[PDB]
């Protein structure tokens, strides 16, 4: 019978030391089959609903839950809400922003005058003067990223526990609900990676033969389509300017992690997309939606909210990118779409808590797949 | 080859205008960048500004404000011009041909890059003292 | 202004100019003889233009944290002259002005 | 009667400000600390209030 | 000897009040800031103490 009940953390490998600390290594979390095994259900048709599934609101949950668990100990930057005095730094002849600070030392009487950067997108003017605050003062605390602990996402199975079982649809057509006819039994799932983005979706499963595309109600505006892609589409991610760290004592055993001077030259980041293969994917992506309207389809840039919706959000390496993407949605040249970083997040829309993302040292690249897209739509197109 | 042939009154007096010139040979007028340089006695020469077509002109911003610089293509001369003279201003002053190159350090969409000028051909200069 | 170095015919002079380096750079050096024009040795750190033997050779303007460096080996008389640097660095404003020389002594 | 019109000096989002800001409170719940006019709440004395 | 003598500044019930107060430490407790009549618990440097 249908059901709906706790599902366990299992992982694939146990290759994770303790230093890495990653969340998805909580050593909470347990060993899965080496060898699992897979029925087949012969003769039987099972009707799944991708959007009414609660496998989606469970790892929803476990996922914020663990965030803020793995967050819970560590250091509280609210003596930072301070007024910062703030001079662009000799990038000269942009967004970072050279600030000073008035901080509260182990000793309570007295202060320390120190300096860190900023990202532009971080810092909110006070006065028209040199006088700036930080974006989160207004709202909420921030809790720093605990600085030894890697939010790398590790493919995770979903294992049903004792009297249950999983359910699974091999039919490499099957789109959003409905019967499935080729059903088999498992243990438990593929291991999923939890990770994280918003316009394109990153290092996930393809299609088996076509683009496949999935939606609650496909005549309504208002929902969201994924477009599963049969074919990757390589990412080339950088942060190119060498940040160094500096370490800023707010309190008895209390450390800050600050963006310390930029060695060389200040670039700014971005990410590369072969031109031909993001042509022919999205012009199949464009064929395929048709098969559902039979209109003209064309894509435009995103139009307009806060940066998490407008730009392609993601994680890379630790740190937070956002690059635009109106070069995409529009040779044998790449495009190369500029970015920009922030370390002041309230993940998941959840509002009212903030999180810092201590700098890393040295320079970022990051390789990654389009596996798919997530879509919205507004004519005999 | 290629000569450049500077001529000025050599003395002025403070407050007058000075204006010196540059009979080029072998080479156009508006064939390549032109430019400037003083060199006070016993310091390290100032590059003043460089003139040339199309309007890429610039001048040292100390000086800017009371500096001219033009290209005559009728006698192929290249013109300097000082207002406000005072005993700052004398040194060797110097014609000489501004070649360019350009240093790309990041992506040249995002502008990750910048123009360098060179002098090559540099001419013999004249001297100008004030009084 | 200028500095000092003392070379014996046939050694190998080290000229510096500048201060340290903050990013990319393209260096620009000039040799001054007493009572001429100066005139250019190197250009975006290595070229040299045609005439100029390679015995003059620059230090990269890859690295940060550097100064300028320009290397002649073998110093020849004729060698004797004020040096100067032009130092356009990615993260400074347009040097004006040209860098306080070196005088290269040769002991001849 | 009963109602005290009290000012305060109140640290805001940014720690290096204080805004001085009033409010009502009944009788029964401030305590005097001088014959003057200066007050502290009755809590203070024994326990932070949620 | 090892038993000091040492005055702080501590707020009191009311923020906007400090009181001057004494009490004796060890001096296995106390590390000079210092070398005037200027010291600091050992434990400011690395924790808070319960
Ligand atoms: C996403 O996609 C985008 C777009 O594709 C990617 O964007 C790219 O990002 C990279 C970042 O590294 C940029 O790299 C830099 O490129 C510049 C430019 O190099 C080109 O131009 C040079 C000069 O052109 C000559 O020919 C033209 C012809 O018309 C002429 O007009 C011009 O005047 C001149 O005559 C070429 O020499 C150079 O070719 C060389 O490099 C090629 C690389 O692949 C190689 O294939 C060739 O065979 C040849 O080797 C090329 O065409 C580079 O100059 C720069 O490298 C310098 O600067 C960095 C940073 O300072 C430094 O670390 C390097 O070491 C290097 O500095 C040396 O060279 C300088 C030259 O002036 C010199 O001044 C320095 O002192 C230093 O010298 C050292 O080497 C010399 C060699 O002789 C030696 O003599 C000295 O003693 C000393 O040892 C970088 O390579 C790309 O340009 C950029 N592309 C675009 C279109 O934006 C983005 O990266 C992608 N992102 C991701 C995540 O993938
Ligand atoms: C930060 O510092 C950096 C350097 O450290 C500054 O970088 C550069 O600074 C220059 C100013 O000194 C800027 O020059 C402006 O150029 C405009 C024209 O475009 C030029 O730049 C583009 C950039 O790509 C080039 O593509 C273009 O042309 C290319 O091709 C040319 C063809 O050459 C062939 O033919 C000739 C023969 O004619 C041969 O000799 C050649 O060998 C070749 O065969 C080539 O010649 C070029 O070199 C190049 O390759 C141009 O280079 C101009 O329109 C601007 O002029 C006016 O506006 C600016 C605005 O600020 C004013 O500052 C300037 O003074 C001008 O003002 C007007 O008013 C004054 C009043 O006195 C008059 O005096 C002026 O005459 C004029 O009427 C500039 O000339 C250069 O672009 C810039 N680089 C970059 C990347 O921006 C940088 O500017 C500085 N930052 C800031 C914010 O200032
Ligand atoms: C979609 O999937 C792709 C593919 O998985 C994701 O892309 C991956 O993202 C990873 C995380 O960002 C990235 O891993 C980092 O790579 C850096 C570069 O490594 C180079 O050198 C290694 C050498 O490998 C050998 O040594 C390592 C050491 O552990 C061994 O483990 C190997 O087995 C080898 O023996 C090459 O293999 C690489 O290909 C590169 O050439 C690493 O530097 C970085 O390690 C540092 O950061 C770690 C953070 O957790 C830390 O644990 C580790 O200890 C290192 O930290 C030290 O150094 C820093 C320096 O500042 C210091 O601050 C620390 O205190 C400490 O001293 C990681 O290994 C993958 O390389 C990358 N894969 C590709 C193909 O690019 C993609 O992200 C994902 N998409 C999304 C959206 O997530
Ligand atoms: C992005 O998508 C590409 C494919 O478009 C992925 O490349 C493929 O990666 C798999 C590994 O999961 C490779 O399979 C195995 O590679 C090893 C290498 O030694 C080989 O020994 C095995 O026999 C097997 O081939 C596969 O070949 C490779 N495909 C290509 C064309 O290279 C890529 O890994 C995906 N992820 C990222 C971040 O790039
Ligand atoms: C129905 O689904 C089953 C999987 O549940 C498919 O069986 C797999 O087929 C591939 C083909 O090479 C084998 O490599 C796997 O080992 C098989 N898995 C299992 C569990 O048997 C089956 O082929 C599918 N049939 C159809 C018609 O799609
Ligand atoms: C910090 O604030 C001060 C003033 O609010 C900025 O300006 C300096 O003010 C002092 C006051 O005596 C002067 O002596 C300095 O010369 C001023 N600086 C300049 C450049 O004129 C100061 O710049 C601010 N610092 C930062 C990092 O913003
Ligand atoms: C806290 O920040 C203020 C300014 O934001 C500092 O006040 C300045 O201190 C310098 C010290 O010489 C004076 O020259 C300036 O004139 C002061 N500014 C003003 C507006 O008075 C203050 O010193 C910082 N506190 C600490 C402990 O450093
Ligand atoms: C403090 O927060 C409020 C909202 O909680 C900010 O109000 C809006 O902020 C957005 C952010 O870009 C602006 O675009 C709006 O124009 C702001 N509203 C108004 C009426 O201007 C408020 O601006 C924040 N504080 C500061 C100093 O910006
Ligand atoms: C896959 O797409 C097909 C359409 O090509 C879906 O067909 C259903 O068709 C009936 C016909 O009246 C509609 O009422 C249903 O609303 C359609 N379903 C959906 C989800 O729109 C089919 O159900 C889709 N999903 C699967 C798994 O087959
Ligand atoms: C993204 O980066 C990868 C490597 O990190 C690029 O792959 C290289 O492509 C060149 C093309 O000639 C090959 O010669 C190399 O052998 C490839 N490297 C590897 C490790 O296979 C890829 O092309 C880049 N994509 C974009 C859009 O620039
Ligand atoms: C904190 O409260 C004190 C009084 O309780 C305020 O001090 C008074 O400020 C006004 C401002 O004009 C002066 O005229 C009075 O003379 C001050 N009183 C005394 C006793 O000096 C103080 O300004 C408040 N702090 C803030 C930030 O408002
Ligand atoms: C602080 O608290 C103490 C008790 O912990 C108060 O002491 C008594 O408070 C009651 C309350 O009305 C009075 O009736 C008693 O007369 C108080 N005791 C004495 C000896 O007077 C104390 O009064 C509180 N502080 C203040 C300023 O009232
Ligand atoms: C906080 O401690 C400081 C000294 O550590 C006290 O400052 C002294 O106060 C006395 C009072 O008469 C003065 O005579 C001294 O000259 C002050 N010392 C200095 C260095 O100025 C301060 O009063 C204490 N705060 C409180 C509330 O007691
Ligand atoms: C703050 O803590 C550091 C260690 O985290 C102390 O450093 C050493 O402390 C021991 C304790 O006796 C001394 O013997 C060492 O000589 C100290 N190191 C050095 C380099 O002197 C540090 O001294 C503590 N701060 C103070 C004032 O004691
Ligand atoms: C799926 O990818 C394969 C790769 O060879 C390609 O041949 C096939 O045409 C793609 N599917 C569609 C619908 O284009
Ligand atoms: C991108 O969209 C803009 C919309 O104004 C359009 O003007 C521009 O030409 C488009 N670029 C490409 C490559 O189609």
């Amino acid at each position: 019978k249908d059901a709906e009940t706790t599902l366990f953390c299992a992982s694939d490998a146990k290759a994770y030391d303790t230093e890495k600390r990653n969340v998805w290594a909580t050593h909470c979390c347990v060993p899965t089959d080496p060898n699992p095994q897979e029925i087949v259900l012969e003769n039987v048709t099972e009707n799944f609903n991708m959007w009414k599934n609660n496998m989606v609101e469970q790892m929803h949950t476990d996922i914020i839950s663990l965030w803020d668990q793995s967050l819970k100990p560590c250091v509280k930057l609210t003596p930072l809400c301070v007024t910062l005095n703030c001079t662009d730094v000799n990038a000269t002849n942009e967004e970072i922003k050279n600030c000073s600070f008035n901080i509260t030392t182990e000793l309570r009487d007295k202060k320390k005058k120190v300096y860190a950067l900023f990202y532009k997108l971080d810092v909110v003017p006070i006065d028209d003067n040199n006088s700036y605050r930080l974006i989160n003062c207004n709202t909420s605390a921030i809790t720093q990223a605990c600085p030894k602990v890697s939010f790398e996402p590790i493919p995770i199975h979903y294992c049903a526990p004792a009297g249950f079982a999983i359910l699974k649809c091999n039919d490499k057509k099957f789109n959003g609900t409905g019967p499935c006819k080729n059903v088999s039994t498992v243990q438990c799932t593929h291991g999923i990676k939890p990770v994280v983005s918003t316009q394109l979706l990153l290092n996930g499963s393809l299609a088996e033969e076509e683009i496949i595309i999935r939606s609650e109600n496909i005549t309504n505006n208002a929902k969201t389509i994924i477009v599963q892609l049969n074919e990757s589409v390589e990412i080339n991610c950088t942060r190119p300017n060498n940040n160094t760290r500096k370490s800023i004592r707010i309190g008895p055993g209390q450390w800050f992690y600050a963006t310390g001077d930029i060695i060389g030259d200040i670039r700014q980041a971005h990410c590369n997309i072969s031109r031909t293969k993001w042509n022919k994917t999205l012009q199949q992506v464009a064929k395929k939606l048709r098969e559902h309207f039979n209109k003209t389809i064309i894509f435009n840039p995103s139009s307009g909210g806060d940066l998490e919706i407008t730009t392609h959000s993601f994680n890379c390496g630790g740190e937070f990118f956002y690059c635009n993407t109106s070069e995409l949605f529009n040779t044998n040249n790449t495009i190369t779409l500029p970015c920009r970083i922030k370390q002041i997040i309230n993940m998941w829309q959840r509002v009212g808590q903030a999180m810092y993302a201590p700098p890393i040292e040295g320079k970022i690249r990051c390789t990654s797949n389009i596996t798919g897209l997530l879509l919205t739509r507004d004519n005999n197109t | 080859q290629v000569h450049l042939q500077e001529s000025g009154p050599g003395l002025v007096k403070p407050s007058e205008t000075l204006s010196l010139t540059c009979n080029v040979s072998g080479t156009l007028v508006r064939d390549n960048y032109w430019s400037w340089i003083r060199q006070p006695l016993g310091k390290q020469p100032e590059w003043i500004g460089y003139v040339h077509d199309s309007g890429d002109t610039n001048y040292n911003p100390s000086l800017k404000s009371r500096v001219h610089l033009s290209l005559d293509k009728s006698k192929n001369l290249v013109s300097l011009r000082l207002t406000g003279v005072t005993a700052a201003d004398s040194a060797i002053y110097y014609c000489a041909t501004t070649k360019h190159g350009r240093r790309i350090y990041g992506v040249v969409a995002f502008k990750e890059w910048f123009t360098y000028f060179y002098m090559d051909v540099w001419g013999k200069g004249t001297s100008v003292t004030v009084s | 202004a200028p500095t000092f170095v003392s070379v014996a015919p046939g050694q190998t002079a080290r000229i510096t100019c500048g201060e340290e380096s903050l990013g990319s750079r393209s260096v620009i050096w000039y040799q001054q003889r007493p009572g001429q024009a100066p005139s250019l040795i190197i250009y975006n750190n290595n070229d040299r233009p045609s005439g100029i033997p390679d015995r003059f050779s620059g230090s990269p303007g890859s690295t940060f944290g550097t100064t300028a460096t320009l290397t002649i080996t073998s110093v020849e008389a004729g060698d004797e002259a004020d040096y100067y640097c032009h130092i356009w660095d990615s993260r400074r404003p347009t040097n004006w002005v040209f860098g306080e020389g070196t005088t290269l002594i040769v002991l001849s």
